[PDB]
């Protein structure tokens, strides 16, 4: 259990021993991957989305492969706030008391998000909230909260007022211009940003001529989308004064450093966990030597250098 | 580490139309025990990130090898690329995984029924090998679409206390029709029925043997993580529709028609 | 030179012997790839964008690799309308008189597009126009014409009024909702649609910490984006009554058939040409046997079946 | 067909720090003639679609083989994956490509100057071999960052009518400094100067020999198609800034400092 100061980064509510964080929905609540390695090795964990009431999710097939990526239409399946508050989070607190947890929150309307945000912070191990705003807003014809600056802002304001831990907002890449949404979310009180959530994709079965996913459409993730994430992160980095946790196709230590060059302060790893269960600890192990090669004394230093040498 | 290893290809050849048999050697074999578990195989192509779930057909402890039988798609599929691997090649394997077939509580007195279909037959071989030891009464009904895709007949027939019955949809071999036909033909009180095959076949089996408690059904599903975290492979618990059963972790083999773990 | 009725498709101004068309910017004007194989094998060709005046394009580096894709910031380099009218198109007409040419048009303002559209149709071999609307509109702060239904519509109306061949409009995937733009473009008179143009991406050099592309951002193309193209094509297919030529990551005959399952009538192949110069003729050669496998009597039949069995 | 072939790896070994020498055999060798052309190599990874442009270092007609010297990056790069290929492996090659070095109009009377730097040295070997026949006077100045990356010294020195001079930035071998130093040292009227190496080196060479018309400079650039259609590899024509020169098709070797085809 040897730590490394060169890797530690301090973000609102998050004192990370290293920047690697499994992405929401790709690590469950840590109970399965904990069998492969010691979770304390991680900087933090973005557990799957929690919703007020239990959610079974969408019908199957729920996933499909793509070139260097995958599609998923899981549907945010989870046991609900109660079970997560009484069973899932406590398990993590009991087995990994020192591991900070980032609680992903979802919902169909503002009322749902508010309910989860106000409560989830009660968990001793939950140190920050990540708002999944790619959800359809039933109060807006089904439009995703993340595709309207003003709608997203109001959601963030309400949530900020009831949250007991720093509030992070996961931005959607499915928009014409990301700057307005990011500016508005920051103006509304967000303590930080995470990006990006998935792109939208579809695969067709040639034999049935039907979509592979029952939901027809699915979220696209994996290395395929990394260029889009880097583009958006870099774009948002030029106009906000709050930290960004970057994600989207990160599969190795080189990608993590690339995320930093774009303006990220920490890096989440999702889809890659499915291909290699040990990807996160491998990345953590590899970072120091890669940093040596690229003349990086520490990640904290890098974040500052990138912030001042905007180019 | 114990759940992942760069196994070594001992051999690989096509044993049926588009069906390959691969023999893998590695320390992971030691952790095998119950029939019905599977392996999550990484495709040797950087553009194909999702692992391919393949049932373990059988294994040889002493030899430290396990065998799999899998169907390939066209040149753009992952299995196709796997079928190209020759002896000596390495395969990134995750496993063994899942809840396999229960065999411990089986005795030489009870009569066991085993029904297999298509590419669902492979896992049933290790199960059969396993049960052979108990000296129980085994009746194996296997079905295939055609003769060119029939597999493991030699392996099964060469097992004592085993009565093998084979059928083909077009009747190009054995009895004509689906296993469902051979099933209605059997005459005896089955104590436990192990099954694996096409969905329509599982529905038919679990439908005819509804009152049977010792009904073990192995399922398939689209997967991603393969360990129970992503929830891609879900099924509704017949016992509680709200409860989700994960084929990869809770399964692949379960109890009850609409399914019960 | 054996043709195949099962592969031929009829679209406005386009009587294609087969659906395969090299995508704009990935085949130049056909002079380089003509050395590899007989261009008549092709269904048509979408030549690189033509602009009123010559354009040198952006500084270099202009390209970068990504997972299953690539980034390009070529900048629409071309010799200009005059040279294209007097040299490039005539070369194609002289060597491949029977090969219909789809003329890609770009510009910085409506006036530029109008000028090219009115003139380019004078070429005997130019049988249709493809409007590249992913260009920055200097008359709208730099906003791409393809990100505003009303702006795109006005552009299409003006162009339609001066064009002497059917007008196709290449839609951008970089939008929150593609339906409005597609509906408006169709309402404005477009004879057909092509989609999609590239997504936006960025790559960073770890040693210099600078973007790999001089332009910083680049268009993302290749198999990586195919799921996004299929999603958008299928989405637009449900709300328009004009044909769609689909493109985005097509690398084989399976992908072409997938494009058809999504609602496409013909299929363009861009980036894949760079990896395999013979990709288009290989695809054409392979289509019949693949169609046999999937019970497809003809592409014309498939287009109709997909159109009626919306699912 | 004549521009693309699944060549066969005859051999491959690391000859310098992170520098591998691959020997390829195929019918494409027959179409080679002028030194300076390159090959566009496909990486054996489905996620890496762009071909890697690599200069031909030399070839053996009778043997039907060509050789290349290339530097690799880390485990995430394309060249790294190529360096893993062993004898017997196949490589998807496009080529030969580009306008190479002119050698026809060279005579045993004129004195030829050849300046190479780093990984730009490889193509200069075939050029040297070529010119050796003309029996002209050849003076080769080669520069490297360090001794561990020096290459082809044996090959060059073992050529008659050739005076080899080597330098290293840190002076860990030969003369200390950049080739630019050895260049100022030469004493004779050069008739033609062939060069290939780092940008800074080309700028220095074409700067010292501005008045020389027979100045052949081989360029590098980021490429995609590799045949002249996409326009990714452009340069401004010193003769007409409006005119774009394509390194892959117009080049890689050109005439004039700021460049002229
Ligand atoms: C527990 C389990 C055990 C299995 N055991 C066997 C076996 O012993 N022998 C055998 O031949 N097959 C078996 N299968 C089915 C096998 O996993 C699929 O045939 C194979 O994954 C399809 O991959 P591909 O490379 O052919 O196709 P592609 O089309 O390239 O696959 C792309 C993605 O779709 C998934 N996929 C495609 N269709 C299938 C479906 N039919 N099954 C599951 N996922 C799908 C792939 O796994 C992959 O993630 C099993 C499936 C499960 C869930
Ligand atoms: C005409 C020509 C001849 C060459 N001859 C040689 C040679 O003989 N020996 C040698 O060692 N190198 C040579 N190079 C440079 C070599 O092509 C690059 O070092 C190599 O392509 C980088 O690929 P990668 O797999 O290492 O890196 P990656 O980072 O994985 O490459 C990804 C993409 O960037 C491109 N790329 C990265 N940097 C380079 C740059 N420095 N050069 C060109 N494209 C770049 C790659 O080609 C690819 O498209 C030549 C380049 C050109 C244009
Ligand atoms: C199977 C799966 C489930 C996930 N569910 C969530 C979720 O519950 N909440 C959320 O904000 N994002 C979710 N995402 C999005 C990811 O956390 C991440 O933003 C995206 O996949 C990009 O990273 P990756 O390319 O490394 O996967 C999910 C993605 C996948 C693939
Ligand atoms: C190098 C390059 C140049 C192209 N330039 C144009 C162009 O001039 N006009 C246009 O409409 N699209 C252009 N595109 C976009 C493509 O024609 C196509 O819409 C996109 O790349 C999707 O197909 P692909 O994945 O098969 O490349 C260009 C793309 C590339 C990669
Ligand atoms: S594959 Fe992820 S839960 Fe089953
Ligand atoms: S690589 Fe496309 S023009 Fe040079």
């Amino acid at each position: 259990m040897t730590e490394n100061n060169r890797l530690s980064v301090k973000l609102p509510g998050l004192d990370l021993k290293n920047p690697i964080i499994p992405a929401s929905g790709c690590f469950g609540f840590g109970e399965e991957y904990a069998k492969y390695y010691d979770l304390n090795k991680l900087g933090s964990i973005m557990v799957k989305a929690t919703t007020l009431h239990p959610r079974f999710g969408n019908p199957t097939p729920r996933v499909a492969e793509t070139a260097s990526g995958m599609l998923n239409a899981i549907g945010l399946q989870n046991p609900g706030l109660e079970v997560i508050m009484t069973e899932k989070l406590p398990w993590l607190n009991e087995n990994f008391p020192e591991l900070p947890i980032i609680a992903n929150v979802a919902g169909s309307e503002e009322a749902d998000y508010v309910a989860v945000c106000a409560k989830i912070g009660d968990a001793a191990n939950v140190k920050a909230i990540e708002l999944n705003i790619s959800c359809p807003n039933v109060k807006h014809g089904g439009q995703a909260f993340g595709t309207d600056p003003e709608v997203a802002a109001a959601l963030v304001k309400a949530c900020k007022a009831v949250s007991k831990v720093p509030l992070y907002v996961k931005l959607s890449p499915n928009v014409t211009d990301i700057v307005p949404i990011a500016k508005a979310v920051e103006a509304a009180g967000a303590d930080g940003l995470t990006m990006i959530n998935t792109l939208m994709g579809v695969r067709f079965d040639l034999k049935t001529r039907q979509p592979i996913l029952a939901n027809i459409t699915g979220g696209l993730s994996g290395p395929a989308i990394k260029p889009v994430a880097l583009k958006l992160i870099h774009q948002v980095a030029q106009d906000v004064d709050i930290p960004i946790i970057g994600m989207g196709g990160v599969a190795n230590a080189q990608d993590v450093l690339e995320m930093y060059m774009a303006g990220a302060s920490a890096v989440a790893v999702g889809t890659a966990n499915f291909a290699d269960p040990f990807v996160c600890p491998k990345i953590i192990d590899k970072l120091p030597e890669l940093m040596d090669q690229y003349r990086i004394e520490s990640l904290e230093s890098l974040i500052q250098e990138v912030k001042e040498g905007k180019k | 580490s114990q759940l992942q290893e760069m196994m070594t290809v001992v051999s690989q050849r096509e044993v049926a139309y588009n069906i390959f048999e691969m023999v893998l050697k590695g320390t992971l074999v030691d952790e095998m025990d119950l029939p019905g578990q599977f392996l999550h195989l990484a495709v040797p192509n950087g553009a194909m990130l999702l692992r391919r779930p393949i049932s373990i057909s059988s294994w040889d402890k002493r030899a430290k090898t396990c065998t799999i039988l899998y169907r390939i798609g066209d040149e753009t599929t992952g299995t196709y690329k796997l079928s190209k691997l020759e002896s000596g090649a390495k395969v990134d394997v995750m496993g063994p995984l899942g809840n396999g077939f229960p065999v411990a509580e089986v005795t030489s007195t009870d009569k066991i029924l085993i029904i297999g279909g298509g590419i669902g037959v492979p896992p049933l071989y290790e199960l059969a090998k396993q049960l052979e030891k108990t000296g129980c009464q085994m009746t194996i009904l296997l079905g295939f679409a055609s003769e060119n895709v029939k597999i493991l007949e030699n392996e099964f027939s060469n097992l004592k206390n085993v009565t093998l019955k084979i059928a083909t949809d077009d009747g190009s071999y054995g009895t004509k029709g689906h296993v469902g036909m051979l099933m209605n033909e059997i005459d005896f009180e089955v104590d436990a029925l192990y099954t694996c095959g096409a969905p329509a076949m599982l529905k038919a089996v679990a439908k005819k043997y509804d009152q049977l408690e010792r009904l073990y059904i192995s399922m398939e599903s689209r997967m991603a993580c393969g360990i129970g975290a992503c929830y891609a492979c879900v099924e509704h618990d017949k016992e509680d529709e709200s409860h989700a059963l994960k084929v990869c972790e809770d399964g692949p083999v379960f109890l009850g028609k609409q399914l019960s773990l």
